[PDB]
This record gives structure tokens, sequence and C-alpha cells, in this order.
């Protein structure tokens, strides 16, 4: 970017910006009492 | 589960206790386990005593 002694419009610069774009997205089980109860582990539901 | 189980015991004479530890007087291996059986037979009892 040169310049001299009278000047004037001589180096004009300019400026620009980007851009970013995401997401948010996205199981379960079922069990009988009868299979709780009569099971030989009582400890099965933890 | 969803069972019970339970015990019983039989008594001697009964014919209900069958067992294979059978010897009589003359040491031979008989069958009958329970001594005569309760047959209740004085034509047994005797030999079987």
């Amino acid at each position: 970017p040169a310049l001299t002694e009278n000047g004037g419009r001589v180096n004009r610069v300019g400026f620009t910006r980007i851009q970013l774009i995401g997401s948010i997205k996205k199981f379960f089980y079922e069990w009988t009492q009868e299979a709780m109860d009569f099971d030989t582990d009582e400890e099965l539901d933890s | 589960g969803k069972q019970i189980k339970l015990y019983h015991y039989v008594p001697l004479l009964d014919d209900r206790n069958v067992n294979d530890q059978g010897i009589d007087a003359a040491g031979a291996t008989i069958a009958n386990g329970n001594l005569y059986g309760s047959s209740k037979d004085i034509g047994t009892i005797p030999s079987k005593l």
C-alpha cells in the first residue's frame, strides 16, 4: 500500500464475516411384576 | 419360583420304606430293607424277626 505527498483516494480495503450452523437431535424397557417377584435375585431391579 | 417342597419321613416297618439296604440273619443281601414290612402276618414275621 503506497502513498504520495498529494494523497487522495489510494488504498481502499474491505472486510467480510463467516457463518456457522449446528443442530440438536435425539430407549425404554418393560418388565412384569411376576418377573421381579418370582426371581431368585431380589436385587434384580437395582 | 412358584413351588413348595416338603419332606415326610416314612417309618421303619411301613411298606413304603423300600430300601436297597437289606441283609438277613444268614448275611445274604435281601431286597426288603424294612425287616418284615408290617405285613401283619405271623406266618412270616417269626422267620423275618
